[PDB]
């Protein structure tokens, strides 16, 4: 697994890999790891998948009904709190490691982190699975502030690129999704629209 | 009824408790003073028939060595708090390795005197209260010592007491018959006489339960002999 | 592990008019030092004391037990409790948690109901005995036999069995203490004294050893 | 009515809960408690009679902190009133532990009202007699006034006028903006309207209280300054005659 | 008899004298309503009396959005409309939760209407005193309306009114129906209008009614702002 | 394991009309008799019965509890049971205790009181039946009964047949176990009449 | 939660609740049953009166399995409890015995319901009798159930407003050799018998059970039988 | 344990073996898998043979339940749901995997489930010892919007690729087709292996068994 | 089992006030995993808090402590709580969460300015608990405690400035003989008029010997 989230100004950037595995066989190879939560808020899995359908729907239910009462759009600090005590409550039982990301009209674009302690940290970018140890020198070295939208959506692309291949545990299709203030716009790469780096021979 | 049981009427009285009180005066007479040197307890025994020995009809008991009891009014709810009470002294023996004064049983006991509803209550409670009248005695740190209780949790120290249907007449009675420094023979036939007063028959040697607790010697029931030389005045 | 070996020895005296508690100050844990500040010694009346070792935590929630217990007791039987009632109560305290227990060894010392001295041993289950002198604690091997020696006259032959004093004991455990501590680790850095007697209490500090 | 006015579950033949109405009637024998919002936060000016003198003062509060930017300000039976101030308190701070924000106002209400109304059904408890009103202030949003009956009714207002003299004083709100003026010119109009609505024979003395909330205090909800209750005293006793 | 006034028990003759009683407490809040179905549209109206300059108009309204393509308006003893509307939403979501799709009106209805019962078998409690009338739009049958009861008694209608003036409204909406002709958007609304204009005498105003429409075009609750009302009412001026 | 505590074996074949079910006897712990005489075939009405092997506790309990189960079934409504929901019964009631469960392996067999055709089940340790049309084992020793049945079992056979051949795969099947033996019995099911037999064997 | 009975026992031992309820039931909806040689029919009437009431919203023949339908004579609201009830029931039964439950099992079982609401605390009897059909084992069967809990096994019986002068009329019409048309025939007619008004293909719903299922006739076929 | 199922053109196809094991014994040689949800939707089903069974009926009865509370075909999201919550509860303690599939209003569904809570939504895929032959034929031989008689075939090989090559599954195929209009139920679809002819017997007689008690007891 | 850890943390008293100083790590395993989260905070104008250990454990007390001073800070009766009351109660928490098996991996140190008086505390996830004018946790107790002793022992009055500069001074060390430190540290104070953090910081190095 490999999933990564990057913030610009009016919005936020998603990105994730296509793949799943039970030992050395994989059981599929398109699967989607990118799961809305509300009609501007998404979520990004990790881990087990039966844990993260679980708290992801469960979440999602409670989200909905607190919104309906107050009659507005609700903001994404909410969401990562909900997350928060539902996997903090159960640290012993559950192996999450989830990204939430979103727009909302108070505060622009919105990342957080909630590894399996049950913590929550919000950050300019975030990434996960365990492809993401063979990138953390990469997104170091080339993030800067002022980045545009395309930028962002390239960046992510590569990063994913660049750990599909080194990582077993990973690969298959890169999906994106761009989330601003008009609305969502999704998209999937695979084959010859995914970067390639020339291996290197003696 | 249609008035509930934990109601208070138009003069800040509850009324079951009220009511109970009322019962009290329809028991058999009890008494009990105090001395320098002992504390003394009587009560009287109203049999109905030449049969039925006298001999079960049992009033007065012994809560410890160094206490006593005497109960009047209903003698049924009477023996579910002696049973309280040697628990609580034992319980004290076995955690402090000492005697429970009088005081602290009286407190204890009384605490129960007012647990009643007709609601939830904590299910296997009391949906009423005793009617039962106790009076206390017997030796601790400071003296000898005695007490009194009603069906309401108002205990209070006294010196010479005197419960049943008769009560008034044993009390107005016995304020003059007392001084501070009387000893335990003529406290006694005192006593004696002023039940010879209020009782109904011929005051046998068997119609009537006495005891007595000083600091030599523990708690001692009489005998029927020993009632005997007594009576002879 | 839910324990901890914090170190710690104690000392106590009885006599006829008088009863002595001496203990160590100091606070270690592992091969390190955590304060050299932290006294056993406790006063819970005017004519008991009390003494206690082992693991901290364990050290330092009974005591507020017995504190309101004793608070308790006096608001509802009128009048103070004694050293026996007191030991009494804290076998029972102790043998509620028999397979979940402390680590902690007491020693209570203090005046008798007639005006005499005595000393209580305990063990961490509740098992307790009135004694002359005792040194529960880390140092406890070191220290008995020199007492039994110095007042029991055991191993003496043609001595007298002269009685004892306050400055006399005193005297001793000073040297006692003195001694211990060239020998074992978890003691030194202080030493403190508390005295009672019919005139109520009295408390002292000594300089020890550092290491 | 025959027995149709024992019990919180029984409709009368009109269809009524007379229970209810026997509640709010101990409202009208309170003192006055209006409170109203102009542009930036809220003002109450809550009135506790002298009785027995020999209190001191500051007995018997009226107005309470719910919450870091919430105020409340009761008319009614005081041990009611305090029971449904711990009930906000716990829902204000359950709220913020499982979500991660300062609790809205309108939820507040709504949760709160439903607490109250939860006892005019049943037979087993008896109806609320406290009618209350909630004040508070935010960025965001703007200012917000809120009032609660004994029945669970929640609506929102810009002047209310909970106590004995629902009436009477409610006009003396009108001729007042109560949506142009600031937070700070208005304590005049409130204190003379609540000294001259106030009768001086039948009762013999009272005491005034405040409150504030808005920008001046940033949110936070705090007793007014002496400083200004001067001026305001000074400007009521010389606007009545 | 003796205590069959009091509580839900059968009298000598079978009926239930609460609900009874309780069906009058719709006509305390002086209210009225009405709602209307068409070819592609579901359409309700309400009143709406402010009495006092001093309080806030954008609070006090009885329609209310359970969810997405669905509505509801109440009438009678608001105190206890809040909360039937709270149940209702609580319900819709553990459906959508427990089955995965959105749950239709009838079943909503059904719903509540269960759950309304109990209360005239236990006497613990008391009826309810309100009429809930509700909208929404499903792919197989078109636009739906229906209409719960205290009693428990639900049942799908095509127009309908409640309130106070109910059966002297239905009495004219039925010579309405008795010429079957096509309503899509224009031909609802009016009707509904002139409904209420001819059973109170007022000629409405835009800001004393309360509209509430579902069109397949767009089958979300929407509130018609009076942007939109005072369009409507001037078109059959 | 603690199956092979005790030990024992049974078997169940089909017919043209008729239907037959054998079963071994003794009772031991794990190297030692102690009695001869043990039963593990029980009666569930006229025509059917069923049959259990593994802990003599759980075999005795299933048995106690089917029949209290069993009666009170015929009382409430009367009629006789099919075998079906007598399958479907006993599959509930081992399923029930999925955590700390009986150690046993039912077999069932019987006719159908309306249309005399007949019909044989082999349940397992929880459930997973195993409606057949050959026959069914259950035991310790069930690889000797799969081999010596597979070979026997023409698809049509008389009474006289399938006794004869039940019969000679048993004996020559528990000869090879050592913890199951010391005798055998049969049971034949027909239309209108019930045979019982025992055989002669090694008392070894 | 109150615990005490509302229903006990009179000076002349009769139970009133119940006599209410029934008295209830008796002033619903008619509704008949019969049932022939191949199977049974179930008719009732829509006392409604109106015409908005879009009336292919609600029924009053709901089913129970392929094979069990019900229908009441008392009032609606608690009918809808006892169909859930049921419905439960016999998946039950289905889930221990992966058979269908029969008739004669599912009516004992919703009769231990409908009894045991008069002797427990706070509730009322309900005021619902039900008329249950049934075809199991090569045999149909039809049943009436009372608020009491007692279950009645009959033949062509009639409930509801004036189920008295039914009975008469249906007493001289039925034997047990006509078919199913003639019981569809004899079920309108008796419907007819104590109407108000002019029938029509809306103001009545029909149900029958037969050796494939129970089914609820469309307002086609209806439209056809009443045609004589 | 060779499970299989695909989705084409105008609905589903499904399929599976009819062999069961206890042990390394082969107890059955003809078992049925493929099960009945709802007259829309089947379940084919693996693992430890009970705990599947168990969790289909209660599955079907409550999928019954809602169907005639609410008076319209039940859908396939409901019972991928219901699966996922009911194992979940029980932390991996009950083996049910299965590839649900059906039809409904909308077009065809193909779900595949796991003992944790885990689903998926693909196309095509299968379960059981022997899934990697069948998913390799799968991905060789696959395509989009095929007809019936190509998809039948397709599974037919996929399954008999799992037979001859695994030692936990053989015998006769089964098969299931769901359209629209369509429910073809076919048991069995092929039989590629039989049992070889006899080349002498036993001789049989009566009367070679020795007995020692009989008894007799007539009926009416 | 705690996945995310904080390092040590140091505390010392000077006259009037006290100081503490943390780094801003939560390393995981061997990973600097997120590098800009602040491990103190302030419960209220007189105390102030750090902690050591898992960081969401630290999360919860820290959400606690907050509700706690709210629900204080709205009666309003001229009463607060001291250093001491936080102590008492922390190392109870602790206690009696522990003597359930389900502890809380933190350890805690708490400064404050009473009435004149100052406040240097100590709590352990067993319930251990003590004062003194210095202490440290972590590797801190064995390269930054001895500093500390040897000089208090020959000059126990010290001043703000001076607590300063060797708060700087241990905190370099543990830079350099530590594997799970880094050189981004916040050092707060307290003094008669409340509670100051100074923000990220940074040390002085130097690296001569590696010449040889």
């Amino acid at each position: 697994t490999t999933i990564m989230a990057v913030q610009f100004d009016g919005g936020v950037v998603l990105g994730a890999d296509s793949r799943t595995t039970t030992g050395s066989y994989i059981a599929n190879r398109v699967t989607d790891k990118l799961t809305p939560i509300h009609d501007r808020i998404f979520c990004c899995r990790s881990g087990s998948a039966a844990d993260t359908q679980a708290v992801a729907d469960a979440v999602t239910y409670q989200l909905g009904f607190h919104s309906i009462e107050l009659n507005e759009p609700p903001l994404v600090h909410t969401a990562a709190s909900l997350f928060k005590e539902m996997c903090y409550r159960y640290r012993e039982d559950l192996m999450a490691g989830i990204i939430i990301a979103g727009w909302d009209p108070q505060e622009g674009g919105q990342v957080y982190s909630v590894p399996m302690g049950g913590m929550m940290v919000r950050q300019s970018f975030a990434i996960g699975g365990s492809g993401s140890s063979y990138i953390y020198g990469y997104v170091d070295a080339t993030y800067r502030e002022g980045m545009t939208k395309e930028e962002c959506l390239q960046f992510t692309a590569n990063a994913l690129a660049l750990a599909m291949e080194r990582d077993g545990s990973s690969g298959g299709v890169i999906r994106l999704a761009a989330i601003a203030e008009s609305g969502v716009e999704r998209q999937v790469l695979l084959g010859d629209q995914i970067p390639k780096f020339a291996v290197a021979t003696l | 009824y249609d008035r509930g049981v934990n109601t208070f009427s138009p003069e800040g009285r509850l009324f079951q408790v009220e009511y109970d009180i009322e019962a009290i005066k329809l028991g058999s007479t009890a008494i009990g003073i105090q001395t320098s040197e002992g504390v003394c307890l009587a009560v009287e025994k109203r049999i109905t028939s030449p049969l039925m020995e006298p001999s079960s009809i049992e009033k007065i008991v012994e809560i410890d060595a160094h206490i006593g009891c005497a109960m009047s009014g209903l003698i049924a709810d009477a023996k579910t708090l002696i049973d309280k009470a040697r628990v609580e002294t034992q319980n004290h023996w076995f955690t402090y390795n000492e005697t429970m004064t009088v005081e602290s049983v009286t407190q204890a006991v009384s605490n129960l005197a007012l647990q009643f509803g007709e609601e939830d209550a904590d299910p296997g409670a009391m949906s009423r209260p005793f009617g039962v009248a106790l009076l206390f005695g017997g030796v601790d740190e400071k003296g000898p010592q005695l007490f009194h209780m009603d069906p309401s949790g108002t205990f209070v120290q006294c010196d010479a007491r005197a419960i049943g249907s008769a009560s008034e007449g044993a009390q107005s009675s016995l304020q003059e018959l007392y001084h501070k420094s009387m000893t335990l023979k003529e406290a006694i036939k005192s006593s004696l006489i002023i039940l010879k007063q209020v009782m109904e028959e011929k005051l046998n040697a068997t119609n009537i339960e006495l005891a007595t607790v000083q600091p030599g010697q523990n708690f001692h029931m009489f005998t029927k002999e020993e009632l005997e030389e007594v009576i002879k005045d | 592990s839910p324990y901890v070996f914090n170190g710690g020895t104690i000392l106590a005296i009885a006599g006829e008019d008088f009863a002595i508690v001496a203990s160590d100050t100091r606070l270690s844990e592992g091969f390190s030092i955590h304060t050299r500040d932290s006294p056993k010694c406790y006063k819970l009346t005017d004519k008991t004391v009390i003494g206690c070792s082992g693991f901290h935590g364990d050290c330092l929630t009974l005591t507020k037990i017995i504190e309101a217990r004793l608070k308790m007791y006096k608001h509802s039987n009128n009048k103070a409790m004694t050293t026996g009632a007191i030991a009494a109560m804290l076998s029972t305290i102790l043998y509620s948690r028999r397979f979940f227990p402390y680590y902690v060894y007491n020693i209570i010392g203090g005046l008798d109901e007639e005006g005499k001295g005595a000393v209580y041993s305990f063990d961490p289950v509740g098992s307790y005995q009135r004694d002359s002198f005792k040194a529960g604690g880390s140092a406890s091997a070191m220290l008995q036999p020199l007492l039994d020696n110095q007042v029991g006259f055991k191993n003496m032959q043609n001595v007298e069995h002269v009685p004892l004093s306050l400055d006399r004991a005193m005297r001793l455990v000073k040297d006692v203490f003195i001694s211990a501590a060239e020998r074992d680790v978890y003691t030194g850095d202080a030493l403190r004294i508390c005295i009672v007697t019919k005139e109520g209490i009295r408390e002292e500090t000594v300089s020890l050893r550092k290491d | 009515g025959t027995g149709y006015d024992l019990s919180a579950s029984t409709f009368s033949p009109d269809g009524r809960v007379f229970q209810v109405e026997y509640a709010m009637k101990a409202v009208e024998n309170s003192s006055t408690a209006i409170g109203i919002r102009c542009k930036d936060g809220v003002v109450f000016g809550v009135e506790k009679l002298v009785l027995s003198k020999l209190y001191e003062e500051g007995s018997n509060k009226r107005l309470f902190n719910v919450d870091r930017h919430v105020g409340m300000a009761v008319a009614g039976l005081l041990a009611d009133a305090r029971s449904l101030a711990d009930i906000a308190r716990e829902e204000a701070s359950n709220f913020r532990s499982n979500f991660g924000y300062n609790i809205p106002l309108k939820h507040l209400a709504d949760r709160v009202a439903m607490y109250v109304h939860a006892y005019t059904l049943y037979s087993a408890v008896r109806p609320f007699g406290c009618s209350f009103m909630l004040g508070s202030y935010s960025v965001n949003d703007g200012a917000q006034l809120y009032m609660i009956d004994p029945s669970g009714v929640s609506y929102g207002y810009w002047g209310c006028a909970i106590g004995k003299a629902r009436q009477a004083a409610k006009t003396e709100i009108e001729k007042l903006q109560m949506k142009e003026m600031t937070c700070r010119d208005i304590v005049k109009e409130v204190a003379k309207i609540i000294y001259i609505v106030h009768d001086e024979v039948k009762d013999k003395a009272f005491e005034l209280e405040l409150s504030w909330v808005g920008e001046l205090t940033n949110g936070r909800h705090e007793i007014v300054p002496k400083d200004i209750r001067e001026e305001a005293e000074k400007y009521a006793k010389e606007s009545l005659k | 008899a003796g205590f069959d006034r009091h509580i839900t028990i059968f009298s000598p003759e079978g009926r239930l004298y609460q609900v009874e009683y309780a069906f009058k407490a719709i006509n305390q809040g002086g209210l009225t309503s009405v709602a209307v179905r068409g070819k592609d549209c579901a359409v309700i109206v309400t009143q709406k009396k402010v009495p006092d300059k001093l309080l806030d108009s954008s609070t006090v309204t009885h329609l209310f959005k359970i969810t997405e393509n669905i509505g509801c308006v109440m009438t009678g003893m608001t105190a206890d409309s809040r909360s039937q509307v709270q149940r209702a939403r609580y319900e819709a979501a553990n459906w959508k939760y427990k089955y995965g799709y959105e749950i239709p009106v009838d079943m909503l209805c059904k719903r509540i209407a269960d759950i309304s019962q109990v209360y005239t078998q236990n006497a613990e409690m008391r009826p309810l005193g309100c009429c809930m009338i509700l909208i929404g739009i499903d792919e197989e049958q078109g636009p739906q309306v229906y209409k719960c009861d205290p009693a428990g008694y639900y049942c799908g209608f095509k127009a309908t009114a409640a309130g106070v003036k109910q059966t002297e409204s239905t009495s004219f909406l039925e010579k309405k129906v008795k010429k079957k002709f096509d309503w899509t958007f224009e031909q609802t609304v009016e009707t509904a209008i002139t409904c209420l204009s001819t059973v109170l005498s007022i000629d409405f105003k835009p800001s004393e009614i309360e509209v509430g429409v579902v069109t397949v075009e767009n089958p979300k609750f929407r509130i018609l702002t009076e942007a939109e009302i005072d369009a409507h009412l001037v078109a059959l001026a | 394991s603690i199956m092979s505590y005790n030990g024992g074996a049974v078997m169940a074949m089909k017919g043209k009309n008729c239907v037959a079910i054998a079963a071994d006897r003794r009772f031991g712990i794990q190297a030692q008799l102690v009695t001869t005489d043990f039963q593990k075939i029980f009666p569930m009405g006229d025509r059917l019965y069923i049959g259990l092997a593994g802990l003599a506790t759980d075999v005795q309990t299933v048995a106690q509890r089917l029949k209290f189960r069993l009666n009170l079934y015929e009382l409430k409504e009367g009629r006789q049971i099919k075998p079906y929901t007598l399958m479907s019964m006993v599959a509930n009631l081992l399923y029930e205790k999925r955590f700390g469960p009986y150690y046993t392996e039912p077999v069932i067999a019987g006719l159908d009181p309306k249309t005399f055709k007949p019909f044989i089940c082999s349940l397992d340790l929880i459930g997973c039946p195993m409606v057949t049309d050959d026959f069914v084992v259950s035991g310790t020793c069930a690889e000797q009964m799969y081999g010596m049945c597979e070979s026997l079992w023409e698809p049509n056979m008389d009474p006289d047949h399938l006794f004869e051949t039940i019969s000679q795969a048993m004996l020559n099947a528990v000869d090879r176990d050592a913890v199951s033996g010391m005798g055998v019995i049969v049971h034949i099911i027909e239309k209108d009449k019930i045979t019982t037999r025992t055989l002669k064997a090694r008392m070894d | 939660g109150y615990s005490f009975s509302l229903t006990t026992f009179s000076p002349s031992g009769k139970l009133v609740q119940i006599e209410y309820a029934l008295a209830a039931v008796a002033g619903g909806a008619p509704s008949v049953g019969i049932k022939a040689a191949n199977g049974v029919v179930l008719a009732t009437e829509k006392k409604q009166k109106s015409i908005l009431y879009d009336e292919r919203s609600v029924h009053k023949v709901e089913p129970i399995t392929k094979h069990i339908g019900l229908v009441y004579s008392g009032m609606g609201p608690d009918y809808r409890v006892l169909v859930h009830r049921a419905r439960k029931l016999a998946q039950q039964y289905y889930l221990v015995y992966q058979e269908p439950i029969p008739t004669a099992q599912l009516v004992q079982r919703v009769a231990s319901v409908m009894q045991e609401y008069t002797q427990s605390g706070g509730v009322r009897p309900f005021g619902v009798s039900l008329l249950i059909c049934g075809w199991n084992e090569g045999r149909p069967y039809l049943f009436q159930s009372d608020p009491s809990g007692a279950y009645f096994a009959w033949k062509a019986t009639a409930m509801g407003k004036n189920y008295v002068n039914g009975k008469t009329f249906l007493e001289k019409r039925y034997n047990e050799d006509l078919e199913l048309e003639d019981a569809i025939h004899t079920a309108i007619l008796t419907l007819k018998e104590s109407f108000e008004g002019q029938m029509t293909e809306d103001n009545i719903e029909v149900g029958i059970c037969n050796e494939a299922g129970f089914r609820r006739l469309t307002p086609t076929e209806v439209k056809d039988y009443l045609a004589a | 344990t060779t499970i299989a199922g695909v989705v084409y053109k105008d609905g589903i196809v499904l399929g599976a073996d009819t062999r069961a094991t206890e042990g390394m014994v082969v107890a059955d040689k003809n078992c049925s898998k493929i099960h009945f949800i709802s007259p829309n939707i089947y379940c084919c089903g693996a693992g430890t043979a009970a705990d599947t069974d168990m969790t289909t009926q209660l599955i079907s009865s409550n999928l019954e339940l809602h169907s005639l509370s609410t008076g319209r075909l039940p859908r396939v999201v409901t019972a991928n749901r219901m699966l996922k919550q009911m194992l979940f509860r029980y932390r991996g303690y009950i083996g049910a995997a299965l590839v649900l599939g059906g039809v409904d209003v909308t077009g065809p569904h193909l779900y595949s489930i796991y003992p944790h809570g885990s689903t998926d939504k693909l196309p095509y895929v299968t379960m059981g010892s022997g899934s990697l032959a069948a998913m390799a034929v799968f991905e060789d031989k696959f395509r989009p919007d095929m007809e019936e008689e190509e998809a039948k075939n397709l599974v037919s090989e996929a399954i008999a690729a799992g037979i001859f090559n695994d030692l936990g599954s053989g015998s006769n195929i089964d098969l299931c087709v769901i359209s629209k209009n369509k429910l073809d139920f076919l048991r069995p679809y092929t039989v590629p292996n039989k049992k070889g002819t006899r080349l002498g017997r036993y001789r049989c007689e009566k009367g070679t068994t020795a007995v020692l008690t009989e008894k007799i007891t007539p009926l009416e | 089992n705690p996945m995310v850890t904080g390092t040590s943390v140091l505390g010392v008293k000077f006259e009037g006030g006290v100081v503490i100083a943390a780094d801003m790590l939560g390393s995981y395993g061997s990973l600097a995993r997120f590098r800009n989260i602040s491990r103190i905070m302030r419960v209220n104008n007189s105390t102030m808090l750090g902690a050591s250990g898992d960081y969401a454990d630290f999360q919860y007390l820290k959400q606690v402590l907050g509700q706690m001073v709210i629900d204080e800070e709205l009666l309003g009766d001229g009463h607060s709580y001291s250093p001491r009351a936080i102590h008492s109660w922390l190392t109870r928490a602790m206690y009696s969460r522990r003597s359930k098996m389900n502890p809380l991996w933190n350890t805690m140190v708490i400064g404050g300015y009473a009435d004149g008086e100052s406040f240097l505390g100590y709590v352990d996830m067993l319930g251990v608990a003590y004062e003194a004018p210095s202490l440290a946790t972590g590797y801190g107790a064995y390269l930054a405690q001895p500093l500390l002793r040897e000089v208090l022992e020959k000059q126990p009055v010290l001043s703000q400035t001076e607590a300063r500069d060797l708060v700087e001074r241990c905190m370099r060390v543990l830079y350099y003989r530590d594997a799970r430190s880094y050189n981004r540290f916040q050092t707060a104070t307290v003094t008669e008029k409340g509670v100051e953090i100074e923000g990220p910081l940074s040390t002085e190095t130097n690296w001569d010997i590696a010449h040889m």
